[PDB]
């Protein structure tokens, strides 16, 4: 194929999840049921990379009421954490105590129940399917089992589903998930509140805490999602650009983007190497100054970023940026002014 | 982290990006339920741990109980000023996600590559501290000497920058990339 649709269409890291969420559309499912059905799929055939023990943001818009909305169901420290709980990067890396409260499923959970059309169920139908009947190990997964293939290859838990004959699976061979989709299963018939307090909900405590963690069923009973109804967006020539703020990066490629539209670029930027250097650069730099503001954001229920916030979205804050990107040389640190304090 | 696009028949549209932070999480999965857990809580900042040579932890990133940590993250929706989807797009990969996700809609909005050229386009990433460019291997090396005449100092990613999946309105509807760093691809109809 070309990739080009007449209809609709879905970009997943792996083929038969992007298939999966076709279906889903194809069965009379909006984006989300189809962004819904096709995670749970990415969640097993890409399993290095996210999946129901993780977090996740939704920045979904709506064509009928034109409207774009955001959902927050990003990881939160549980109520046992605290600033000086680590010492190494391996303690906050490894084992249970490395573990944020998971907010995947009332994610989903919360975009099924405002945009969905079809039955939470039929949401998880394919993916319990292809955890049972079990799958090639694509190339991305193939690639991080490698990276990883020592502190696999030595834990057991892991080695069990990660393994062939005790060395991790290589590309095409097949991975199958017989524990993950009877969880799908459970959670697919029960529905989200046997994660966050139901029949999975002791066991997670367990599972963690046996690995020296701190999460605690009240984390999980007190998890919510949340609704942004307001995300961030930038004017971008005659288009609205819709991202998520604070606790995600979206006011750094707010700020980025408007340094560099005031350079209009354009098919002529790339055209002959002394643009296209130029250019290119200029991206650099504009990287630059973004990242240097960056430091002073966090979760904005926990610490004031509005202002911050204001001044990465603001096209004159840009400007000024923008103003001080020498067209012949890059700088020294200090010269972008990166801030650690307030 | 992984990164989807979705444009369904109404015009309708999401943008996810999920993640468990590091190559499975925690490195904790449950011998009962399967689930392998996030490790979240290496993306707050700490005051005794240093990463970086020379850089000082963010206050405004450290731990508190029910805080979230910073993210790299940003799924985007690009709307058109008639309210049709012009653009669904995000990335995956640590602090490249934002630099790759500019890179994406440059590629498009301003140079004018096409949906998949833009996901396929050689990327580079700088974030300040540390004090470096980082190119991909197949970067035109015009751009490699213009950024070190510069005075930049590059090197190569010894894999790759990112991965981004995208959606574009065209004339023919919707076209549709998957990056083939990872191996994706496609569905539609
Ligand atoms: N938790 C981080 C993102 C973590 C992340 O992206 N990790 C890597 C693995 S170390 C990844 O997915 N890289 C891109 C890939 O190789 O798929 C955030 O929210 O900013
Ligand atoms: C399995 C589980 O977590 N069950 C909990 C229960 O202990 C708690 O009293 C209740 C309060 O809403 O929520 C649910
Ligand atoms: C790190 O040190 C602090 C302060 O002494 C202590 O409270 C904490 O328990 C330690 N954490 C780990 C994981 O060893
Ligand atoms: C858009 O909004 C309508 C009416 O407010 C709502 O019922 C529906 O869930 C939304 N549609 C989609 C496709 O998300
Ligand atoms: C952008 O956000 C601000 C605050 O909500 C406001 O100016 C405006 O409503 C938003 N723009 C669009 C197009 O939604
Ligand atoms: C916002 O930007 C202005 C200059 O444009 C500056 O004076 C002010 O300090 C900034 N505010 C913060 C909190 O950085
Ligand atoms: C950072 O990099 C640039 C060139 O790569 C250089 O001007 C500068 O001396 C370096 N060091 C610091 C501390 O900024
Ligand atoms: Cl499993
Ligand atoms: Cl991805
Ligand atoms: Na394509």
């Amino acid at each position: 194929d070309n990739h080009v649709y007449t209809r609709a269409a879905v970009a997943a890291d792996a083929k038969q999840c992007s298939k999966i969420g076709r279906d889903a559309l194809r069965d009379g499912g909006s984006a989300v049921d189809a962004a819904i059905a096709a995670l749970l799929c990415v969640g097993l055939m890409n399993a290095h990379s996210m999946g129901i023990g993780g977090g996740l943001f939704l920045t979904i818009y709506n064509s009928t009421t034109r409207k774009a909305e955001v959902i927050n169901a990003r990881e939160v420290a549980p109520r046992l954490a605290f600033a000086t709980m680590f010492n190494s990067s391996e303690q906050s890396q490894k084992g249970g105590l490395s573990v944020a409260v998971p907010g995947e499923i009332r994610g989903y959970e919360l975009a099924h129940q405002r945009h969905g059309r079809l039955p939470w169920a039929r949401l998880f139908q394919p993916s319990i399917q292809l955890a049972r009947q079990g799958f090639p190990v694509g190339k991305g997964l193939a690639a991080a089992l490698e990276n990883k293939r020592t502190v696999i290859e030595q834990q057991p838990v892991l080695c069990e589903v990660f393994c062939r004959d005790r060395k991790v699976l290589r590309e095409g061979e097949r991975l199958t998930l017989p524990q993950l989709a009877d969880t799908y299963e459970t959670l697919a018939i029960e529905g989200a509140q046997a994660f966050y307090n139901g029949s999975l909900t002791a066991q997670i405590v367990k599972d963690i805490q046996a690995a020296g963690g701190i999460v605690t069923a009240e984390d999980l009973n007190n998890y919510r999602a949340e609704l942004i109804e307001h995300p961030l967006n930038i004017s971008l020539g005659d288009a609205v650009l819709y991202m998520p703020s604070a606790p995600l990066s979206g006011p750094v490629l707010a700020l980025i983007l408007n340094i560099l539209k005031g350079y209009n670029f354009s098919r002529e930027s790339v055209e002959s190497p002394e643009q296209k250097g130029l250019t290119y650069h200029r991206i650099v730099e504009a990287f630059r100054f973004a990242y240097a503001k960056r430091t002073l954001l966090g979760d904005p229920k926990f610490v004031d970023v509005t202002e911050v916030v204001r001044n990465m979205t603001s096209e004159f804050f840009a400007a000024q940026l923008r103003a001080q990107i020498s067209d012949d040389t890059t700088h020294p640190i200090s010269y972008y002014k990166p801030e650690f304090y307030t | 982290t992984a990164h989807l696009s979705v444009v369904a028949e109404d015009g309708s549209a999401v943008s996810a990006t999920s993640t468990i932070n590091l190559y499975f999480g925690s490195k904790v999965r449950s011998p009962v339920s399967g689930i392998l857990f996030n490790n979240e809580m290496d993306d707050f900042s700490s005051p005794s741990i240093t990463n970086e040579f020379g850089v000082p932890p963010s206050p405004a990133n450290f731990i508190q109980p029910g805080k979230q940590p910073l993210s790299s993250m940003c799924p985007t929706i690009m709307v058109g000023q008639d309210g049709q989807v012009r653009m669904v797009v995000g990335a995956a990969g640590g602090t490249q996600i934002t630099t790759a996700t500019a890179l994406a809609i440059i590629y498009n909005l301003w140079f004018g590559y096409d949906v998949k050229r833009a996901v396929e386009e050689p990327r580079l990433h700088n974030q300040l501290l540390p004090n470096v460019t980082t190119v991909e291997r197949n970067i035109d090396q015009a751009v490699t000497a213009a950024l070190e005449t510069r005075h930049h100092h590059t090197q190569i990613a010894s894999t790759f920058i990112a991965v981004v999946q995208a959606i574009v309105r065209t004339a023919g509807g919707w076209a549709a990339a998957s990056d083939s760093r990872k191996g994706g691809e496609p569905a539609g109809y």
